[PDB]
């Protein structure tokens, strides 16, 4: 008799009557918040897969008062690395699993335990694994307890050697030394080796309490026969059985696959389900693909947290719904997400979405069909994107609309030009309507093509860059003209325009045969800074030709200065007459660090030493809130105004050419 | 979307005796996942044939089936008295399951 | 750091438009307005905008958080000190805490141990855990406490986090009970129990022989002595 | 071979009321074998509304049916169930239970329950 695939019993104390012929729990057991008020005892149960959580049960004095058989715990899946929780168990006095043998996996966590005693009293070091990593705080301390095992068999606990029980009544079950890693009967005769904790019988496959590989038609096989698959971490089903198995229901809940002799919930990480929902999966190329499926048929997009559930996404069956007002680094976390989208069966809105200057982060997209469109026959329908200053539609990309049009209204940043170049790609030239696309409410505001800003002069120095441009006549005599330069550290060139720039506003100077230029302030030793300089053109005179200048992205490294002291240094000896030690490199380099040079003198055996009369003595001498960070910056600071140019007991020196060891 | 089974004809009027053959077409491609059944008057339809070709042991050999992808084929060689009922197919490879309109098998 | 979220007028004129919101925390203040976007397709003329008042609307109260730290002392015989501090989400007034304290049996056996034999007679006076014992605070929401062998007083402490237990058996351990009510407790109920065991103090002088004792000559050449028991032990004799 | 399903008996109802249908395992293994059902009225033919894996319990409905039906198992009992609330003249049909297969075919049918709605 298999339960599962999870108990959950609480409050009510008459609920635990589920585990009335429950020989093996397939999942955890839990029994929380009992409120005992006749007895209730399961002799039945022996093994239980996963973890045992017990917490808040009033009125149970001891394990062994439920699950006296209890012999395996396997911990196939744990509750936070432990396979045993017993928590805040009141009027508990023991541990009572009197015949528990082998917990396969995790740790055991026994916490806030006024009355539980016999913890000392068991060698946890036979039935578990990982007994470091235990946790047993807060329970009955030994000095006020008074363990006393009836009247058994003894062994060492660290270097203390003492006797083992776990109750006054019964003592821990431990097997001969002749059987080794095996087990043992009652009567100490050694199980078959693929059996685990007790035995009906010596050395016999079908009298077995429970089998340490796998289980199948009463054997404890090492592995499953060629037609059976392993499922859970214990048991062999056939085929048959795994295509009557259906997960939690989800929107694109499916049953189950078969892999690797497995039957298991998902196809595995790098692994696809080969067909039309078969049984089976597949080794998918690179990338495996994800479609995503939801219950709402129009997606939408009006939060951080929202794009989170369309990650990895590869294709979406459904509409995409884009509103996304505020964000900041909304452009490169969205590409996370939605960067991997490249199919969408319905029709993309991108409405006020006044934080998207573009729509970058839907790479991949290269096709949208047509299933359901929006009123009117639209596929792609932009609306109010106060900051949309173009779209994705770089040259390099590839899209298709299958089916539908495209509408664009009250998109002011957008250049009309650069929708015209979609619909190229889209296909669909001629398919929308005079008022569609529209010259009015949309390129309003647009600077579509600019001009060109040219640098002229770069000095450098270990924290100053100078730099300065050609001068700028506006196109119309009447504009009234400002610089504005952008400058950040950038530790390679692959740079976004415009975001943790540095700004600064610079005039053009009263005088004609001076070019404006800005001194940067106080910059880091030898780093690139990507800089650019955008000009402020005010037309008194609005559009006409909307035309602004920009430059060009110009990478400036500042100079290199004297490196910081080495880190950590640390020093050992293997061997006479040999000395080892490492370091860590220094906190600002301020350039490539080409090598180390390290020293080393001689230091004289201490002064006296040699005077003393150590007859008389009677110890010989022998030899082998918290801003101190600030404090110590203090004294990196002062080693600056010394360096180390290169070249009584004389100093060696040596190069150290790559490594921090020598 | 869900997958819409056609099944046509909608009736055949047939005479004991008579080779005949049934169609089931999908919109969508279904390969191989696709399942007969036989229903008579006042019974529970019946398992036929499963994924498209593969017959069940206890249906006679008369019941054939055929096709791949989007078109699929149920054959009876020599229609008997007692075959005269209405005949479904399952689609089975996408949620939700659909069954066909119905093919009713009257007697001529 | 507003929260938006648009919703579009509805198509039907006889329904108004509105807005659901999802996931607040229980009694909550929250302020709200409602701004209207006009995409006037003739610019300027007059540009009219539509902008609501600020409203504070209140989420509902909910079950209270079980009492944090728990933490107990005794300065004196028969009485005990017991500190706390507010629940991690008391949604809504406090009000008042409601405590309990249970006597608890001196410890089964002992009484039947020959500790003459014995040597030692017993005596008496990265880091992912928060998540951990999350998990047990939910379990705690399905089962609340309705205020009204050894019998459990209840007291209500209506301001401080501070009490002191009178009236106990000297050198005895005390289960002590607290909750955490609030001004809506009274029909959704009381919150859970954070529990702790304390000892009071050992009742000085009253485990020692209470009179003098006598000499009876019984045969062979031996003595019985004979004093009387201590009525009122610490725990036990 | 000795598999059998036995549904509940028929059921005339007036409008508006719930209603659930019960379906007996009997000769197989009912733990090892997922229940679906279909419903068969006089228009849009064989209607498959949902199937309930016996062993974890979970369901997967058809969209169509998601707000209408409910399918549970008893695993003791050997009993699935599939409650209908407020019931319409269009649910007025005979509903089908079916297992034995898989996910994929319903291999063997139960009699079926009459519902009709008046
Ligand atoms: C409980 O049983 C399991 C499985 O029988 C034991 O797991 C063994 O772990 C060691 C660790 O290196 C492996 O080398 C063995 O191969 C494992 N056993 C098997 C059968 O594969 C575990 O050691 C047992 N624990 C105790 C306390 O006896
Ligand atoms: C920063 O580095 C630049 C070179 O990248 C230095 O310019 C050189 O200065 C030396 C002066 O000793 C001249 O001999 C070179 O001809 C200069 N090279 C170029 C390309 O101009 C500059 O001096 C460095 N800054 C400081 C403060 O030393
Ligand atoms: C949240 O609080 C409001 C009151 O602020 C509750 O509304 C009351 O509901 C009770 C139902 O027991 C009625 O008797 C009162 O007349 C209602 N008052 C008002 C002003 O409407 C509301 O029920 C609370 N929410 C929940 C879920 O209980
Ligand atoms: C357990 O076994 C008994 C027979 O001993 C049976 O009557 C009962 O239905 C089974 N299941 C439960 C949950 O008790
Ligand atoms: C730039 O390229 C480097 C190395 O190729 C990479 O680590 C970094 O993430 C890139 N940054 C951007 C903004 O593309
Ligand atoms: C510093 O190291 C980088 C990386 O190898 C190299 O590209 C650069 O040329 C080096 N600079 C000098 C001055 O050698
Ligand atoms: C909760 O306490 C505040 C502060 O004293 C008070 O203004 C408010 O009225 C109280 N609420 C109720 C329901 O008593």
């Amino acid at each position: 008799e298999i339960c599962g695939p999870g108990i959950d019993i609480r409050n009510d104390y008459q609920q635990l009557k589920r585990l009335e012929n429950c020989t093996v729990i397939e999942g955890y057991l839990h029994i929380l918040l009992i409120s005992k008020a006749r007895s209730y005892r399961f002799p039945k149960l022996t093994v239980i897969t996963e973890y045992l959580l017990l917490f808040r049960v009033a009125g149970l004095e001891s394990l062994g008062d439920l699950f006296p058989n209890l012999t395996v715990i396997r911990g196939w899946k744990l509750f936070y690395n432990y396979a045993l929780v017993i928590f805040e168990m009141t009027n508990l006095k023991d541990i009572g699993l009197y015949n528990l043998r082998n917990i396969t996996r995790g740790a055991i966590r026994i916490e806030k335990n006024a009355d539980l005693c016999y913890l000392s009293t068991v060698d946890w070091s036979l039935i578990l694994d990982a007994v470091s990593n235990n946790y047993i705080v807060g329970n009955k301390p030994p000095k006020e307890c008074g363990d006393l095992c009836p009247g058994c068999e003894k062994t060492t606990i660290n270097n203390e050697y003492n006797y083992r029980c776990w109750t006054t009544n019964r003592c821990q079950k431990m097997c001969p030394s002749t059987c080794g890693k095996r087990a043992c009967t009652e009567n100490n005769e050694c199980c078959h080796p693929e059996c685990l904790g007790s035995c009906s019988a010596p050395d016999n496959d079908t009298a077995c309490v429970a089998c340490r590989h796998y289980y199948y038609a009463g054997v404890c096989v090492p592995a499953c026969p060629p037609n059976t698959y392993r499922f859970e971490g214990w048991r062999c089903v056939d085929r048959d059985f795994c295509a009557n198995i259906l997960s939690a229901e989800s929107s694109d809940s499916e049953g189950f696959v078969i892999h690797d002799g497995e039957c298991m919930q998902e196809c595995p990480s790098g692994f696809i389900r080969n067909g039309s929902q078969s049984m089976y999966c597949i080794p998918c190329e690179g990338p495996c693909p994800k479609v995503c499926e939801e219950e709402k048929k129009t997606k939408t997009i009006d939060s951080v947290t929202s794009a989170q559930m369309l990650q990895g996404c590869t294709i979406f069956k459904g509409n995409l719904l884009i509103n996304i007002r505020r964000g900041n680094n909304i452009a490169s976390e969205l590409e996370n997400f939605m960067g991997l989208i490249e199919v969408v069966t319905g029709y993309v809105k991108i409405r006020h979405s006044h934080a998207l200057v573009s729509l970058s982060f839907l790479k991949n997209l290269r096709l949208i069909l047509g299933e359901e469109q929006l009123e009117g026959n639209y596929s792609f329908y932009v609306l109010d994107n106060q900051n949309l200053q173009q779209l994705w539609d770089w040259d390099h990309r590839n899209l298709t609309i299958k089916a539908g049009k495209m509408y664009f209204a009250f998109n002011p940043k957008l250049c009309v030009s650069e929708i015209y170049r979609m619909e190229e790609v889209t296909g669909t030239k001629g398919r929308q309507s005079k008022g569609d696309i529209n010259t009015r409410n949309n390129g309003e505001r647009a600077s579509c093509e600019s001009d060109v800003l040219h640098f002229t002069s770069t000095t450098t120095s270990k924290n100053r860059i100078i730099i300065t441009w050609h001068r700028y006549r506006p196109p119309d005599y009447r504009d009234l003209i400002s610089f504005t330069v952008y400058y950040k550290e950038a530790p390679f060139k692959n740079v976004t325009e415009y975001n943790s720039w540095n700004m600064v506003d610079v005039d053009l100077p009263p005088n004609k045969d001076v070019e404006p230029g800005i001194l940067l302030h106080g910059l880091k030793p030898w780093t690139q800074y990507a800089v650019y300089v955008k000009a402020v053109t005010l037309t008194m005179v609005e559009n006409d030709h909307i035309r602004g200048a920009k430059s060009e992205i110009l990478y400036i490294r500042t100079n290199a200065s004297v490196p910081s002291i080495p880190l950590d240094v640390l020093s050992a000896s293997n061997s006479s007459s040999q000395l080892i030690v490492k370091w860590n490199p220094p906190s600002l380099p301020n350039g490539n660090l080409s090598y180390y040079i390290v020293r080393w003198q001689r230091q004289p055996q201490d002064g006296y030493l040699y005077r003393h009369n150590y007859c008389s003595k009677d110890k010989i001498p022998i030899r082998k809130e918290k801003e101190e960070a600030e404090y110590r910056k203090v004294f990196e600071n002062f080693l600056h105004n010394s360096i180390f140019v290169p070249r009584e007991y004389p100093f060696f020196e040596s190069r150290v050419d790559n490594k921090e060891r020598t | 979307g869900d997958i819409v089974l056609t099944q046509s004809p909608a009736t055949l009027s047939v005479t004991p005796g008579d080779s005949v053959s049934l169609s089931c077409r999908a919109s969508q491609t279904i390969s191989n996942n696709l399942h007969w059944y036989q229903q008579k008057s006042h019974e529970s339809p019946r398992l036929l044939i499963k994924y498209a070709s593969q017959s069940i042991s206890g249906i006679p050999s008369r019941f054939s089936g055929s096709g791949s992808g989007t078109d699929f084929t149920l054959s009876i060689n020599s229609v008997e008295t007692e075959d005269f009922g209405m005949y479904f197919c399952q689609q089975s490879n996408s949620w939700p399951r659909t069954f066909g309109a119905g093919t009713k098998l009257e007697l001529k | 750091s507003w929260n938006m979220v648009d919703v579009d007028l509805p198509p039907n004129k006889d329904v108004e438009p509105g807005i659901l919101l999802h996931g607040l925390k229980p009694w909550t203040q929250y302020a709200v307005y409602v701004k209207a976007v006009t995409l006037t397709m003739v610019e300027n003329d007059h540009i009219r905008g539509a902008k609501s008042e600020i409203l504070y609307i209140r989420t509902n109260a909910s079950v209270p958080s079980i009492p944090l730290d728990v933490l107990s002392a005794s300065n004196s015989s028969s009485q005990l000190i017991v500190k706390w501090n507010p629940p991690s989400l008391p949604n809504g007034n406090l009000s008042y805490y409601i405590v309990r304290w249970q006597r608890q049996p001196q410890d089964g056996y002992l009484y039947r141990h020959n500790y003459c034999s014995k040597d030692k007679i017993p005596i008496r006076k990265e880091k992912e855990e928060a998540e951990y014992r999350k998990v047990f605070e939910n379990f705690l929401h399905n089962s609340i406490f309705v205020p009204r062998e050894y019998p459990f007083f209840e007291s209500r402490v209506d301001n401080k986090e501070r009490t002191v237990i009178s009236n106990l058996r000297p050198f005895t351990l005390y289960r002590i009970d607290i909750h955490s009510c609030n001004h809506e407790a009274e029909k959704l109920g009381c919150s859970a129990s954070n529990f702790v065991f304390a000892r009071t103090m050992p009742a000085e002088g009253a485990d020692d022989i209470p009179g003098p004792v006598t000499w009876e000559p019984r045969p062979e050449n031996s003595i019985f002595l004979k004093w009387p028991e201590p009525e009122n032990p610490n725990g036990l004799i | 071979t000795q598999v059998q399903l036995q549904q509940s008996g028929p059921d005339v109802v007036r409008p508006g009321v719930s209603v659930k249908i019960s379906c007996k395992g009997s000769g197989y293994t009912f733990t090892d074998y997922a229940i679906h059902w279909v419903k068969q009225s006089h228009a849009k033919s064989l209607e498959w509304i949902g199937v309930i894996s016996t062993y974890n319990g979970n369901t997967k409905y058809n969209q169509k049916f998601k707000g209408k039906a409910a399918i549970t198992v008893d695993k003791s009992s050997s009993t699935a169930y599939l409650e209908l609330a407020r019931l319409t003249s269009e649910d007025s049909a005979i509903y089908y239970c079916a297992s034995y297969g898989d996910l994929y075919v319903m291999d063997y049918w139960g009699q079926g329950t009459s519902v009709t709605v008046s």
